[PDB]
Parts: C-alpha cells; structure tokens; sequence
C-alpha cells in the first residue's frame, strides 16, 4: 500500500490517452485532453464564504466511509477525485475509500488504484448500475457515517467536517455540499451559487430553484445557514450509516441512471428526517450534458421504470400529475414494489399531501378536478398575458419554463385561467380579439374545450377556436376553426 | 443529464 503522494500518476493516466487525431470528447463526453493535463492534486480556488474561512470545524467527528461508484470513467478524472478526498479531508474522518468499478471495460482502472492507502476496491461481475452498486459499497462500509461522491469530483477546503457536524447533532439529516461546477471544456472549476435549493417539475427531473426574496431576506443575519432543499441532486450527500440502513437503503430493483435521488428525498422526508444543503461545504462536479455509457433497453424507458417505481411507492394520487406531463410512462412496465410498499408501511411515513404541503409548498398543483394545467404550447411558443389584467389582450412569448404569465389551467368549469382571470370571447365576430375578465362560472363567453386529439382549443356553443394569427398585431383572436397551424396548441398536463 | 448549479 502506497501514500496518494508516491502514486505513479503518469503510468496510471499514460495508456489511456486520447490518441493524436482522435475526439477529446467521444469516451466520456468531457474532455479528456484537458483532464488528462491537470496534476492529481491541482490547486482549485477557495469558493467558501468568508465566514466558513474563518470558523474553527470541531474535531471529535465520527469518521466516514466514502463511497464512490464508477462505470468507465476517465482514469485521470477518478484519480483526481479519490486524492481530492485524501488530501482535503483530515485524516482521522476518513475511514476508508471504497470504489465500486460497476463493469468497467479494462477492470485495471480500479484495481491499479487499490495499491493507495485507505482504498479498497469492489468489482461487480456484471452491470448492476448505480443504486446497487451504491448498496454494494454501503453494505462493506465500516465507519458510522456514509460518504457519496460521483466519479468526477474535486473536493474543497474543509469540505467535511461541516457535513459531519450535522449528522453527529442528528442522524436523521441527510445534507450535502454545495456542488460547484467542473467546466466540462477545459476543467476550470467554477464557484456556483448558494442561493438554490433542489427541486423538479411534475415531469419528476431534477432541477434548481433559486430560493425565494424572502428566504433569503431571513438568512441575512446567517448566510451560511442550512438550507432545507425538497430534493438533493443525488450523487454527493452525508448520511447516518445506521439511519440509512433503517430507512431500506435504495430501490434494488432500478435500473442504471435516474430516479433513485427522487426516491430517497420523498422518503427521507415523508419518513421524519431532512435534507440540507451546508455552504460552508463545497465540492466541485463535472456537469455534462450526455450520458457517455449505455442504458440496456434504452435510456427513456429506464428513466421512466426508475421514476414509476418511485411515483407508485410515495406519491400517493399525485402520481397522475407525472402521467399528466409525461403520458408516454404509462406504457412502461415497472416490475414488483411489494417490498418498498411494505417499508413505507412499516415505517409509519406522512402522505405526499403532507411533503407538498410542508416541505416543498412551492411546486404548483393543480386543483383535483382541473381538465389540464400548466404551459400552453404552440411550437416554441407559449400562452402568456404579457403582464395584463383584467380587460387586457394576451400573446404569445417564448416558453421559459418558469411559470409565472404563461401558468394557465382548464378547470371544471371549463375556463382557460391564470389567477382568478379567464379568456373571454367578447365578441364572436371572426377576428376578434379577446379578452382578460375576473372569472365567473355563469359566464357563458369563458367557456372552452380541448378538440381533435387535445390539440385545439375551442369556443364551447361555437365554430370558433383559439387563434395566434393576430398576436404581433394587437393580440389572441377567435377565428373560425380551420386547418391553420395558429390555432394548435397543448397543455403541458392533460388529466 | 444532470444540470450545473
Ligand atoms: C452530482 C450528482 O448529483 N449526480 C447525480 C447522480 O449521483 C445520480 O443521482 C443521478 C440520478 O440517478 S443524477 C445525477 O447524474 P450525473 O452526474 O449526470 O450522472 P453520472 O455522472 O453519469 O453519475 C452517475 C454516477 O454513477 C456512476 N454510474 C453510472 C451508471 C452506471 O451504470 N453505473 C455507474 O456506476 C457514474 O460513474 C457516476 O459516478
Ligand atoms: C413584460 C413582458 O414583456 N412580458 C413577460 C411576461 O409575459 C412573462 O413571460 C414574464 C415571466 O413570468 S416576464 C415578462 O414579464
Ligand atoms: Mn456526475
């Protein structure tokens, strides 16, 4: 066993390298040419706040397991993050690095790194993917608190001992670092915001939300506070080894990639513990924007098993939402839940209602008898009230994705509203704009229905459909429905 | 997939 600083990087990385001519981006869909040049133990900027630089991190922590799992990553880059690790991480928190080589084409990658102090390497005989895989490495693990990190990181200074700090308080908080970014061109590393929290839409894909003026207005007095996130990102976060045994580890039945950080974040919450976001812990990332390895029965229906198997274990009803935005999952076969639905049940976990309610109140819900929800879509265009109110014109804008002026439903009543305004049929004269009024059920001129496979809109008692062909020159009309591509649109939800 | 902070 050798110490990190005696380890022949040069051999290790040479013999893997990209070829003169060859695609720098082909293997892992980051470049390698630049991971490659970077030392093992390359300086990075100090992207903490001011006030971590100076706190004093306390001492008699519980050591870590740190694992990490991996599936052909670049050597250059797994290196770099298992030394990042030994090098910023007081010695005596760390117990042991455990990589999980998940069916790596040349099995050298790991086991080459299993001369270095404290790394102990496990080599799964097939593709397992990277729940289990996770599983595997939590099941050898011998210290008290869990470590994750994905393949490609860089931790920062004094990265730990704030994550530590908490579990030791309560082990029921599961926490994370702030995951700086990685730049996936030329490996720079990148100080990100502390402003967000983790988040998704009813599509079930991770993503991030700034934190609200008022959330930060009450930080103000402590910056570098905790932050409650709804959701983690997945791949770097802290746990109780022992709590996270008790709450059923992963899901062994997913598959791969996607779904399982969604999984963990609604049961840890419905099931009494927390998830956080800690400032004063920073490691970088390599974000990408492909996946370089295969899904066995491809991607999209992996990704939609894994999220089922999710949605029918936690969500309660609210799973129609996800169908609502992404129909295509019902088709998806999903296998056998029993042993998740039995340790739900044996847990005593809180309803979904109650995560909405109480952990991520912000996701929009639809009302329980809404038609449809959310966006209205005519190609890159979206339904938006342009910042008007009541007796106003509405247009159309790019679709942004960020709700606000293009939020809309189909209610009950049958109105296309956003608030408490409605589309209003002022005038059936074809041609005619129309118009924002405060909603009212009797209201015979705010009624419409979805036609022709809900890809229009139309005006209920009339031959007249909702109509884009006016919108630079004075707004949305009514005209009489017709083959014309201004008169198609679609709900993000259908119900 | 994943998207950067
Ligand atoms: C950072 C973070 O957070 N993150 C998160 C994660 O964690 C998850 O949670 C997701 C969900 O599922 S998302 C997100 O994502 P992303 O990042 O894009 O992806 P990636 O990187 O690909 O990764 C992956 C890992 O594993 C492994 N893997 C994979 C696959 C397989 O099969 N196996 C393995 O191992 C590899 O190697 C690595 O290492
Ligand atoms: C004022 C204007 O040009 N209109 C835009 C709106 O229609 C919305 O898309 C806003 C986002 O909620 S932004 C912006 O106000
Ligand atoms: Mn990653």
């Amino acid at each position: 066993k050798v110490r990190w600083p005696d380890f022949n990087q040069e051999a290790y990385v040479g013999g893997t390298m990209v070829r003169s001519g060859q695609d720098p981006y082909a293997r892992n869909k980051f470049n390698q040419v630049e991971s490659d040049k970077l030392r093992m133990d390359r300086a990075i900027p100090d992207t903490r706040h001011d006030q971590c630089q100076r706190k004093q991190w306390r001492v008699d922590l519980p050591a870590t397991s740190v694992v990490i799992t991996f599936h052909n990553e670049a050597r250059s880059a797994l290196l770099r993050t298992v030394v990042s690790v030994l090098k910023k991480s007081p010695p005596h928190l760390i117990k042991e690095i455990i990589l999980v080589d998940d069916y790596s084409n040349d099995p050298e990658d790991g086991a080459l790194l299993g001369k270095i102090e404290k790394v102990r390497v496990l080599r799964n005989d097939r593709r397992e993917g990277l729940m289990r895989s996770r599983v595997r490495g939590a099941d050898a693990a011998q210290a008290k608190v869990l470590t994750f990190l994905d393949s490609h990181c860089e931790c920062n200074e004094h990265w730990l001992e704030p994550l530590l700090e908490r579990v030791a308080e309560d082990r029921t908080r599961v926490v994370s670092p702030i995951i700086d970014v990685i730049n996936m061109d030329n490996f720079q590393y990148v100080g990100a915001s502390a402003d967000l929290k983790g988040g998704f839409d009813w599509n079930l894909v991770f993503k991030w939300d700034y934190m609200t003026p008022e959330q930060r207005r009450s930080r103000q007095g402590n910056p570098v506070a905790p932050i409650k996130t709804p959701m983690i990102a997945g791949g770097l976060f802290v746990m109780d080894k022992f709590y996270f045994e008790e709450l059923g580890k992963y899901d062994m039945m997913m598959d791969v990639w996607g779904g399982e950080n969604l999984e963990i974040s609604f049961r840890v919450w419905q099931c009494g513990g927390s998830l956080e976001i800690i400032p004063c812990s920073r490691v970088g990332h390599v974000f990408r924007k492909q996946h370089p390895y295969t899904f066995p029965g491809g991607s999209g229906t992996v990704f939609a098993r894994n999220t089922r198997r999710a949605a029918e274990v936690w969500m309660d009803e609210y799973k129609n939402f996800y169908y609502a935005a992404v129909p295509s999952a019902r088709n998806v076969p999903y296998g056998n839940i029993q042993s998740r639905l039995e340790l739900r049940k044996k847990l005593s976990c809180k309803p979904f209602k109650w995560y909405l309610e109480n952990v991520y109140p912000e996701l929009r819900v639809p009302d329980h008898q809404d038609i449809a929800f959310g966006a209205l879509q005519q190609g890159t265009n979206c339904l938006d009230t342009l910042g008007h109110f009541a007796d106003g014109v509405v247009g159309v804008y790019e679709c942004h994705n960020a709700g606000g002026n293009q939020e809309w439903a189909l209610t009950k009543e049958k109105s296309v509203k956003h608030m408490d305004l409605c589309l209003t049929v002022v005038d059936r004269a074809p041609g005619s704009l129309i118009k924002l009024q405060g909603c009212r059920e009797d209201d015979s001129r705010q009624k419409w229905e979805q036609i022709e496979g809900n890809s229009k809109l139309r005006h209920v008692g009339s031959n007249l459909c909702l109509d884009s062909r006016t919108a630079k020159s004075g707004g949305l009309s009514v005209e009489v429905c017709g083959p014309a591509l201004s008169q198609q649109w679609k709900f993000t939800l259908n119900l | 997939s994943t998207c950067p902070a």
